[PDB]
Formats: structure tokens, sequence, C-alpha cells
């Protein structure tokens, strides 16, 4: 129920710069990501998508990054569900946010246009 | 003419050219430009190499109007490089050989 | 309706036909299932609007009487952009209660 | 088994209706490849990254546009194998 | 169409079946006469089945008269009616005959060129 | 080799050594040694590092 | 087994710790990832946030928080000021004295306007006495037992406390600076502790903190250390732009 | 009605049986003289107090604009065949027929041509001269262009045929101006650059240095090293053999010029090579900071080459900009963010002491004060980033103490230049930015919660009853990349005036005011900071 409160509170205070409060609460909502009760897990999902629109997708991606390629698979399952929901809405705002991933032997992974100086 | 992001050929024989960078132009058509000593290329004509031409100043167009535009502004500085009490804007502007340095001031000439 | 995980939307492309509510269902949102600050109107798929399906409750399926809206929260997260939100399956609960009754009286 | 292929079902659905999503078995190659393609389609939408690029090199916006749309078919090398 | 909780069983077979050998060289239908083949198809199946099944006949015909047919899908669809390995053999037997007829200049297979 | 974070989950001693060597090289890179980089031109206009600069400075010459 | 071929691919932890640029980041199981080089590179990116500790734990999360007893929630100060607390305590105790008979009787004959609270104090408490609490910066996830960590990394002797000085026999409050802890005497005697060359002593290595007095009676700052020439032993025991915010409300 | 006074002020009004509502501005403390004159399809008023100020409604828009010439004495309209429309204007010992050109305008232009894309320029403070670097990818330096033109003529001569047919002379003498036929230029790794000292009064180019074929000029700075005297030097970082999309270089150089003849001609001193493009140069306490790739070095002036007096190796990615308030150094790199850095003078160190919590493709920056920076984004954003109050300036994931981002806004077009300054005389400070599509805007601080709140309400109600035209959402737009924080839309607020007065009154009734007071409160802000 505190996760539902956070969802509605973010959707309401969207646009008014009350963002450090919401980030501080993200630090408490985020560890509940490994739950299995249908209702607790979908309350946390609702909270994370409210906080996506109010905190923006940068923060949400800084939270999703380290667990997309994890050793385990339960944590990859959860992290890819969250990442899909950040992606689907606001998949354009993310172009500016992805991290720099080097190029290995055969393919070239770096986006150079974004390093053209002018 | 400058490279354009849009050519809009009206009736009234005007032709708008919206250059991609720098200033815009309104040209006026004079002759459809035919039948002179200028060559004519064709899709039935063979060759084994390409046909050619050589560029020249305007024939079919007369430049009626020119709209100023600052696009792109690669640099700017609000300073007082005159003796006036107001600041001017020294804008380093435009692309390529059409580049410029423009000075802007809140006045009328 | 965010309450019953067993149901499904038409999800096919939008149209221009406004959406309608039955009197039981009157007043709520169609996804968020809220009761407040409704902002935009509902538009339904032509297939799910064709024939006998005209003028019904998107949710209930009965006789439509009023226009359906989206809450401001659905409008802000853009969940109103997914095409026909008509539930195209009846669920367990309708036929379940119906059978419990028809046995009872 | 049950949960495995049923969420494999839901994710096949998500992806196929939304190019670009992932699942627990998404590789580095396809991740970064969708990430490149989105970058290009957005340089083309945004009228001003297109300027920035056309000015940084010395081309015209139509040629730059054409080049992006050429690259968009294999932006990061050939596939993994 | 609307459901997410079910998988595409065709694609699943597309991964997990054992297919025929000639099923790679794409084939067009303009280049083909069929009414020469038709009796061959009929006798082929009718023997495979010990009786005649008009509906399986017309099923194969209709699946073929397309511009370019999918040999994979056709082998699948016949896997039910025939016994699975019979379908592999039958399709990998007709499809090369198709290639023969199509590179033939009259559009006819070399088997009936000889016979 | 200091029991720091970097060597946790390393158990074989040869591995710990080798890793310590490359880490020595790393920290050596990112460290700033004035003695070796800081380049000093003499009154004769040619360059020494500050080490040799002060060396031949007090060594009666520079 | 092709599984064991993927296992033949699995670097040793020292293999990984060698190749990657930051080895600290590499944990044990990182080897088991279908993309270990990616994984470690993503663990080494700036500003990202590490997975929660309890993904491996066999007990669930605060299900482990279980055992001990906890004090009730503690109201904010700006809400205490309005005295709603004692008001509702009074009614709770009255109603616990009540019996079923009197409960129904007041359900049927209410005592309207028994007690009240004024507005404008609620209004000042929300619109004029509110304060920002201490928030957490980006990336401080919570885990079971975070709130029973005193603090750490506080390497500075200048940081004093109230319980500390009290059970030191030293005063807290505005006279904390002029209050010398028991360490300053032997500080002036044999230097600061020899891990803290870089600690400065109030009254022994630094000047007297304002309005404190060098002296050797109860409450003083001693005879300041200096050499046989007159040079202080540590620091100076005797005490030898336009930072305006730019766009701000008047 | 218009009423100009004698200590330069004037007030306009409507006229009905009572003088309806007033508005007032000042035009120098001298008598406001008034003259009806026909202008560009309208009657308008002149005014002279100490400057020519034309007052006129532009498509029902009262703009009161100066115009640029010396003091005046009197004037009135004029017409002729020689002059279809103008002003008889008598001034100090003169009588002039004047003409006013393009009247739809806020700034008026004067352009001095150049040869390639100008990537940067710096003002020399004594003589007020612009040092300008210019660079172009996929080009030909002028020398090379003429040379290989000549050489292709060499080839063409060799056709062995009637020898008699000499298109050589025709070829080499025909010169199609690139300013109209395009630059005859190509290559893929081929650059072409130039330096130019120019005078800002007229476009006379006091000097022009031409770099070699693939030496590309990327940064310039004018400064005084302290070990010499008041000798002004000019440094120009230059990449060599740059390739763009793969990335690679041969390496950099830093050309040094002595800037002699009182500030109108360069003279080469020495080029000191360096291991990657020096994309940022900054004068700093009698020496020069130089970003080189990822390294941040402090150089001092050696008289054979530049000397490396210090260096930091921890900056993340690639140094794109460098600024310095008196002793702090705000580095700004290409993908992470701003990075603060401290110069421990005597111990001779550059120690990173704070950085940022966001990834952000900076393209320009500007320091608002000791503690605050403002930055632009390669994607269109503008941010303001501040250091928390208790930061530990001097000490000794990856950083120690981070900076709080206190404003965020999506402009819409790449912003390539910010600067904090004042426009009108006496008017207050504001933060002026210029985009890359030609736009110019300012951001202006609010000074009173009453103002801030009035405007918050105006734009909040416009968002709802006067939505964006083509479908978008205004809040979602301004929150394109990071959500908005502490900025209001003057471009949306100033659409009140073009709304339809039924809606005007609905909004002004939500505010409980009248369209006239609302509009006056819209324009005072505009007037006390800008035009
Ligand atoms: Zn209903
Ligand atoms: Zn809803
Ligand atoms: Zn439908």
């Amino acid at each position: 129920t505190a996760s539902a409160v956070v969802q509605h509170m973010s959707l309401g205070v969207y646009g008014f710069g009350c963002e450090d409060s919401l980030n501080h609460l993200l630090n408490y909502v985020w560890p509940n990501v490994f739950e299995t009760s249908p209702h607790v897990i979908q309350a946390v999902m609702g909270a994370l998508e409210g906080l996506r629109v109010a905190i923006g997708p940068c923060r949400m991606l800084q939270y999703c990054l380290q667990g997309l390629f994890h050793p385990a698979r339960k944590v990859r399952d959860v992290y890819w569900k969250i990442y899909n929901s950040i992606y689907i809405g606001s998949q354009d705002a993310l172009i500016a946010h992805y991290p720099r991933i080097y190029n290995d032997d055969k393919n070239t992974y770096i986006r150079y246009e974004l390093d053209y100086i002018l | 003419v400058p490279v354009a992001a849009a050519m809009c050929v009206l009736k009234t024989g005007f032709l708008f050219v919206a250059s991609e960078f720098g200033n815009h132009y309104l040209y006026q058509i004079a002759h459809l430009g035919d039948d002179d000593e200028e060559p004519e290329f064709s899709s039935a004509m063979p060759l084994e190499d390409t046909f050619f031409f050589q560029p020249r100043p305007l024939k079919n167009l007369v430049l009626v109007d020119e709209l100023d535009s600052l696009s792109p502004i690669l640099f700017c500085q609000i300073a007082d490089l005159a003796n006036e009490d107001t600041p001017q804007l020294y804008v380093a502007c435009g692309r390529g050989p059409r580049s410029s340095l423009r000075v802007l001031r809140h006045g009328l000439e | 309706a965010k309450h019953h995980p067993d149901l499904i939307f038409c999800r096919k492309q939008a149209g221009v036909a406004i959406g309608r509510l039955c009197e039981k269902c009157d007043g709520k949102c169609v996804i968020c299932d809220s009761y407040v600050r409704p902002c935009t109107l509902v538009r339904i798929c032509d297939e799910c609007n064709y024939g006998s399906y005209q003028g019904r409750c998107v949710i209930c399926g009965g006789p439509g009487v009023s226009d359906a809206y989206y809450c401001k929260e659905c409008t802000i997260q853009e969940k109103d952009r997914d095409g026909c939100p008509k539930i195209v399956n009846l669920g367990s609960s309708k036929t379940d209660l119906f059978y419990e009754r028809k046995k009872y009286g | 088994m049950t949960d495995r292929y049923t969420i494999h079902s839901q994710l096949e659905h998500l992806q196929s209706k939304y190019i670009g999503t992932g699942h627990a078995d998404t590789t580095k190659w396809e991740w970064l490849v969708n990430q490149h393609r989105d970058s290009y389609c957005s340089y083309m939408g945004h009228f001003d990254l297109l300027n920035y690029f056309a000015i940084a090199e010395n081309e015209s916006k139509a040629r730059v546009r054409f080049n992006l749309m050429e690259k968009m078919l294999q932006p990061c090398g050939p596939p993994a194998d | 169409e609307q459901d997410n909780r079910f998988s595409n069983k065709q694609k699943k077979l597309l991964k997990q079946l054992k297919f025929a050998e000639c099923l790679e060289k794409k084939v067009d239908m303009s280049k083909v006469n069929l009414e020469v083949i038709k009796p061959w198809i009929t006798k082929r199946v009718t023997e495979i089945l010990g009786f005649e099944d008009d509906v399986v006949i017309e099923f194969i015909f209709n699946q073929l008269e397309v511009k370019n047919p999918d040999s994979k899908m056709m082998q699948i669809n016949l896997t039910g009616f025939l016994n699975g390995k019979n379908a592999r053999e039958f399709m990998g037997e007709l499809w090369p005959l198709l290639l023969s007829a199509q590179e033939n200049i009259a559009g006819i297979p070399s088997a009936f060129l000889e016979l | 080799i200091p029991n720091t974070a970097h060597f946790a989950n390393v158990t074989q001693i040869e591995d710990a050594v080798s890793l310590w060597a490359k880490l020595k090289l790393q920290k050596a890179s990112e460290r700033w040694q004035p003695d070796t980089e800081e380049e000093y031109e003499d009154s004769s206009g040619n360059v020494v590092n500050k080490k040799t600069y002060e060396d031949l400075k007090r060594q009666g010459l520079l | 087994s092709k599984k064991k071929l993927r296992r033949m691919n699995r670097f040793t932890v020292a293999e990984l710790k060698q190749l990657v640029a930051r080895p600290d980041v590499v944990e044990m199981h990182d080897v088991t990832a279908q993309d270990p080089k990616l994984l470690v590179h993503l663990k080494a990116t700036r500003n990202s946030v590490p997975v929660p500790r309890h993904w491996c734990f066999k007990r669930k999360y605060l299900q482990g928080k279980r055992g001990i007893e906890k004090p009730p929630f503690e109201l904010p100060d700006f809400i205490k000021r309005t005295g709603i607390q004692e008001m509702r305590e009074a009614l709770q105790e009255k109603e616990e004295q009540k019996t079923m008979k009197s409960k129904m009787r007041e359900k049927v004959r209410p005592k309207m306007g028994k007690i009240d609270i004024d507005y404008q104090k609620l209004h000042d408490a929300f619109f004029k006495w509110q304060t920002k609490p201490k928030l957490t910066i980006h990336g401080d996830l919570y885990y079971e037992g975070k709130e029973f960590e005193t603090r750490l990394k506080e390497k500075k002797p200048g940081d004093l406390s109230d319980e500390l000085r009290i059970s030191l026999g030293m005063p807290v409050g505005p006279n904390a600076h002029k209050v010398p802890p028991p360490w300053l005497i032997a500080m002036q005697r044999y230097g600061p502790p020899p891990s803290y060359p870089n600690l400065k002593i109030p009254g022994l290595n630094s000047p007297i903190p304002e309005s404190c007095s060098f002296g050797y009676h109860a409450g003083g700052w001693g005879k300041p250390p200096v050499d046989e020439t007159g040079k202080p032993l540590y620091g100076d025991v005797f005490g030898t732009i336009d930072r305006t915010p730019w766009g701000e409300l008047e | 009605l218009n009423i100009g006074l004698q200590n330069g002020v004037l007030l306009r009004t409507v006229l009905d049986p009572v003088t309806g509502d007033l508005s007032d501005t000042r035009t120098g403390s001298r008598p406001v003289k008034l003259f009806r004159v026909r202008m560009q399809g309208q009657e308008a008023v002149l005014a002279m107090s100490s400057r020519s100020w034309l007052s006129y409604s532009y498509q029902s828009r009262f703009h009161l604009t100066p115009l640029s010439y010396e003091t005046l004495e009197f004037a009135s309209g004029f017409a002729s065949e020689q002059c279809p429309e103008g002003i008889v204007a008598i001034s100090t010992n003169t009588l002039r027929i004047l003409a006013l050109e393009k009247l739809g305008a806020v700034f008026n232009q004067v352009a001095f041509p150049l040869q390639y894309t100008p990537r940067k320029f710096v003002i020399h403070p004594e003589s007020n001269n612009l040092i300008i670097i210019e660079t172009d990818h996929n080009a030909y330096t002028e020398a090379t262009k003429a040379q290989r033109k000549q050489q292709m003529a060499e080839e063409m001569v060799e056709a062995a045929g009637e020898l008699a047919a000499e298109m050589a002379a025709a070829f080499l003498n025909e010169n199609l101006p690139e300013s109209i036929f395009g630059a005859p230029k190509a290559g893929n790794g081929q650059w072409a650059s130039v330096i130019r000292v120019m005078n800002p009064i007229q476009g006379n180019t006091l000097d022009l240095v031409q770099l070699e074929q693939n030496e590309a000029a990327f940064s310039v700075a004018v400064c005084r090293f302290s070990n010499t005297g008041e000798d002004w030097y000019v440094l120009v970082g230059v990449a060599k053999d740059l390739i763009l999309n793969p990335r690679s270089v041969a390496g950099g150089f830093v050309y040094t010029y002595k800037l002699v003849n009182n500030g109108e001609k360069l003279e080469f001193l020495h080029k000191t090579p360096v291991e990657e493009v020096p994309a940022a140069i900054a004068p700093f306490q009698g020496r020069v900071l130089i970003g080189v790739g990822k390294l941040l070095r402090v150089y001092d002036l050696g008289k054979k080459k530049l000397l490396r007096k210090c260096e930091n190796k921890h900056i993340a990615n690639y140094i794109s900009g460098i600024q310095t308030i008196g002793h702090r150094v705000i580095v700004s790199d290409v993908q992470e963010s701003f990075i603060w850095v401290r110069y421990k003078r005597n111990e001779n160190q550059l120690i990173i002491f704070a950085d940022d919590t966001y990834p952000r493709w900076v393209t320009t920056a500007s320091l608002l004060d000791y503690d605050t920076v403002a930055g632009a984004d390669k994607f269109g954003n503008i941010c303001v980033v501040r250091l928390p109050p208790n930061t530990n300036d001097e000490v000794d994931n990856g950083a120690s103490q981070k900076a709080e981002v206190i404003m965020n806004y999506h402009v819409g077009e790449t912003v390539l230049s910010l600067q904090k300054t004042t426009l009108i005389p006496g008017g207050s400070e504001s933060l002026v930015y210029t985009t890359l599509s030609g736009g110019i805007g300012i951001l202006v601080p609010f000074t009173s919660h009453e103002d801030h709140d009035f405007f918050q309400h105006v734009e909040m109600h416009l968002r709802s009853e006067h939505p964006p035209l083509c479908g978008r959402d205004h809040l979602s737009f301004r929150s394109y990349y990071f959500p908005v924080k502490n900025v209001i839309d003057g471009d949306l607020c100033e659409q009140f005036n073009s709304m339809e007065p039924n809606k005007q009154k609905n909004v002004s009734e939500e505010l409980d005011r009248t369209p006239p007071e609302v509009s006056k409160k819209l324009e005072d802000i505009r007037t006390r900071y800008a035009f």
C-alpha cells in the first residue's frame, strides 16, 4: 500500500520539481523488486512507472542497468520486465541516455555521431 | 543556386528556394530555358563515360528577394566592441563558403 | 479494469466511434479503474463497434448510456493510445455467479 | 516448463508488437543493434541533430539522411556467429 | 491476435521439426504446368493412403497454385494427413520434380519428358 | 600484497601476484609524477625534466 | 555436454579480474554470466545502482527483519507543535473507559462539540512551518539492518557529540568549542595520535576557539606548545570571490 | 494617445471620454518630441529624447524600437519620386532624407563574409579584434586546390590531339566563385582550416593565416602568460589527420602566435605536438590549461615549445570544454557531464572534488557564480547545476560528492552558446542563449514569489484551455528528456494576447483580473530584462 501511495503521488506531483523526495522513496521501493506475491509485485510495478514519468527515464535506467545481464535468471527476468516498461513509454527519450559500450574485435558498438564536435 | 531544403514553384512564375543554411531566396522565372546552344541529354541517347556540361551565371532566374536568416549560429558573444552604451551580438554564423560574421543590435537602420 | 487478471482487450486499431457505458459501469475509467478527473473520451475499434456491438458498455456489454473517459493518470502515462480497450472475453465470474444463482433459484 | 514458456509467450507478444524490447535471453548484439537503429530514426526525426551532423561533416541534410538510412540495415557488424 | 499467453505453434515446429532436403531452392509457379503433375500427385497419395482422399488432393493443389509456395508450411500441413515421414519423403520428392519442370522450357518435368 | 577489495575471490598466489603487477601498472599510470613528466627548458631553450633541471641547477651549471 | 562447453568458456575469476579494467567490481558468480565482459563493464559505469543484496539469500527480505520489537512511528516536529497528539490520546483513554452500554448511548445521543482544535494552526503547520527532512542521495538502496548502523568514515576529531562529551565529563552545547575533551592534554603533551598527523587540536594545536582561555585551572586551554625558540609544536596554538547566489528571491 | 515628458519618459493610453489605461517607459532624460510619420503601411510616431525611437504597432504589437545613428533635432515625414517614403530629419548642422528599411525585425544585421565554417572566435580586449578559427571537413585548402587544379589541366593537355585545342588557359582563368557554385571540395579525411584577425567595425580582415592541408583548427585562446611581460599570445589547438566516423587521429599541435602590431597581425612562434586533438584551451592564472583528449594539462610558456607544468588523468571521456572561476576549474566532457576540479597551487595539483549525477552530452557551459554552472545539451536541453552548500572545496559510483541539478528545460533546438549578461542599459542580468536554427532567447530570474506564482498560474491555465496546435502536450514537450524543473514558458504565456477574448476573460477570471492587467503583467517582465 505504500507503493500505491507512491504511484499516485508521483503522477500528481509531476512537473513541479519535487524530485528529490521521489528519488529518496525510490531507494525504498526498489528493493521490493524480487517479490512473488501477485499483488505486491504489481503494486511495485505501478509505482515504478509512476516514478518513471515523474523522475524521468534516466534515473530508471541507472537503476535497471546492472541487472540486465546478471548471472542469475530470476533477476534477469525482473529487470527485463522493468526495462521493457521503461522502453515502451519514452523509448525516444532514451537515445540520449544509454551508456557507452565499447567495440570488441568484429563489431563496432560505439555511436560516433554523438562525438562529432562542431 | 544554393542547395535548398525546398523549391516551391508557384504560378506567377516565381520560385521560392529555401536554402538549407543561410539566407532564403525568391527568384522569378524568365524563360523555360530551351532551344538555345545548351545541350540536351536523353535516355535514348547512348554512351559508353557520361555526358557533361559547365556551369554559368544565371539565365532563367532573376533574384527578386532575399530573406535573411541566422541559421546556423555556431557561436555568439554579447559584447561592446563599439563605443555605444548598448551591447551588440557578434554571431559567427552560416555554413561553408556562405559563412559569415554578423553583428546584431536592437535598432533600425 | 486493473482488478481481474483473466481478461483481455481487443487491442486493435482505433477509430472515431465514441465509447459507451452501462449503468452499473457508469463513471469509472476503463484501465485505471478510478472514479475521478476523467479527461479524454474513448474510441473503439470498428470491428468491435460493428453491428449488434453498437452502443454497448465497453466493460459490461449491456446497453450503453454514457460516454466513457480516461482518467488523467492514464492520459499522462499515455495508456489511452493502444486502440480498442474492449474486453472481448466474459471471464469466469459472470458465468460462475450465474450458475450459482440458477442452481439456487 | 509452465511459467518459463508462458512468459516466453507474453514476451514474444510484447516484442513482436514492439520491436526493441528484451527478455532474459537477449544478447549484447541485439541489444546494441536496436539501440543503434532507434538512434538513427531519431536523428532523422529531430530537425536539429540533422543540422548538427550536416554541419559537423560537410554534407547536405538530404545526403546525411540518405546515409543514415543506408547504415540502418547493419549498424553494428554482422550478426553474432 | 489479442492474446499473449499462447505461443506461435507454427514457428515452434519451424524450429523443432525434421525437414526434407530440396526445400531450399525457392520456386515460382508461372514456369510450371500442373495438369501434367496432377495425376502424379493423385496416384502418389492414393497409394500412400491405400484409398483416395479428394480433400487431401485438392488441399495439395490449392496450396500449390500460389505464386511461390512455402515448402515448409506444405510439409507441415501434410504431416497430419500422411504419417509424418511420408510427408518428408513425398515433399522432398515432388519439390525437386518441380525444379526439374521449371527449368524445363515447356514447364514439364523430365520424368514425363522421358515417359 | 595488501588485503584490499581487488583481490577478494582470488586464491592462487601466482594469480594474486600477476594481478598485483598489472594493478601496480594501473595506479602508476593514473598517478602524477612531476619528476618524470614536468618538462623544463633550460636557458639554452632545450628541455629537461625538473629532476635533471634541479640536478644541474645546483650542480654548478643550471 | 554443450553445457560443459559453455562451462569450458567460463573464465576463472582471476581470468576475469585480469582482463577487465576494474577488478574490484567483479564478484564471485560474475563468471557464470552468459556475457561476463559486458556485465562487468556495466557494473563499472558511473552513477548506476547495484542489484539488491538479497537475491541469493534463502530467507526472504524483511521476513528476516522479523524478530525484535519496534517503537511506534514518530511524528514530525511541525506536526507535534499543533498538539493533535495529546488531544487524540485523551479521547482514546476516555473511550477505553467506556462500556458497550455508554457506547451505544452516545451513538444515539452524541456529545457534539465536546472538544475542538483551531484552524490557522494546522494552516501554519503545513504552509508556514514545514521543513525538508533528510533525504537520501541517488543509489542508497535500503536493506535489512541499514537503520542500525551508527555511521562510519567519520575520520575527524573535530566532530564531537553530546553523549560523547557527557560521558566524557565535558560539556555539549554552544560551549563545545571552548569545552576541551580529555584528549587535548596529552595531545599538547606528546603530539596528536600518530595516525593523525593531520588532525588539529582545539586549544592545543590550533588557536583558542573563540572565547576559550588558555590556562590550567578547571575549564582552560593550558600552556600552549612551542619550542625553545618560540615556534608552535603543531600548527599555531595561538592563531597567528563574490559568492552571491545569482537568481534568487528578495 | 501618447504623452512624452521631458525627463525621458513617455506613456501611452487609449482615449474614450476618460483616459482608459496607462503604460509607461523611459526613452536619456531629455524632452520626448513627437512626430506623426507614415510607415510601412501604417501611421506611427517618431520620438526623440536622446535616441531615435520609433513607436508603432507591428500587426497590433506596440514595439518601441531604437534606431542606430547620432542624436537628432527634429523630423517629419517625406515623399518624392526620388524617395517614395522617408523622413526629413534635421539634426546637428544637417538636414537629411532618411529611409527606414525592413520594419518587421528586432535585430538588424550586417554580415562580413568568411571562407569556411567558423568554429570559434575570441575578442582581443585592447584593440577589440576578433581572432577567428575556421575549419571545414571534406575540403581542400586553398593552396592545394589551385595546385591540383593546375595538375588536372596538366593531364588534360596530354590528349595528343589537335595540341591546337588548348582548354588549359580557359580552365585556369575561369574562376567560379564558390560562394555561389559551392566549394569545389571533397575527400573524406581531408580538412581545411584558417585563422583570421578581423576588425569588428568593418569587415576588413587585419590578418589571415592558412594552415596546412589536414591541419584542422578546433580551439583558440588569447592570453597573457605572466613569465613574459604584457605580450599577448594566441594559441590554437589543431588536430592532424582526423577521421570522423570511425574515429582516429594522427595527433595534435598547439600553434603559438605573438599577436604583434598592436593586435592586427599574428606571427608564428612554435608548434608543440601533442598526442590527441586539443579540444579546449583556457587561460588560467598566468598559464594555460589545455584539455588533450582525456587528459587535462597545465602548460606554461617555453620559448622553444610549450612546457607541461601539471596534468590530471582522471577525466572520464574526452574534454570538450574548460572554464575557470578564480581558482576552481569546471571541466565539461562529451558524455558524462560537468566535472569540478580544484587547483592546489603550491602543492601543484589538480584534484577532482565534485561531479554530476547524470549523463549529459554537453555542448556549451557558462558559470553563473562561484557555485553554479549552466549547460546546454547536444539534444536540445538546458540545465543548471549547483554545488551543495557545504562542499569541501579542498581535499586529498565514481566520485566523492555530487552536484544537485536545480533546473531543467527542453528548448527544442541545439543550443550552442550561453552567456550571462545584460541587454538594455540599467536593465537586470539575464542568461542569453542562441540556438543552432537561428533562434535567440533569454532566461530571466524571478524575484518575487508573487510574480512567480502569477505566471505559474497563467501558464497552468493556458496549457489546459489553449493546447499546442499540432497535437503535442506542452508539459510532455518541455519534459522531452528530463522533466521540467523551475522554468516557465514565456512563449506559451505570451499567447494570451492572441487568444480569443472570451477565452481571455475565462483565464483572467480564473485569475480574477482583466485582460488589460494580465497583459500588462505579461509585458513588464519582458521589458525589465529585454526588449
Ligand atoms: Zn456496464
Ligand atoms: Zn485510467
Ligand atoms: Zn475492437
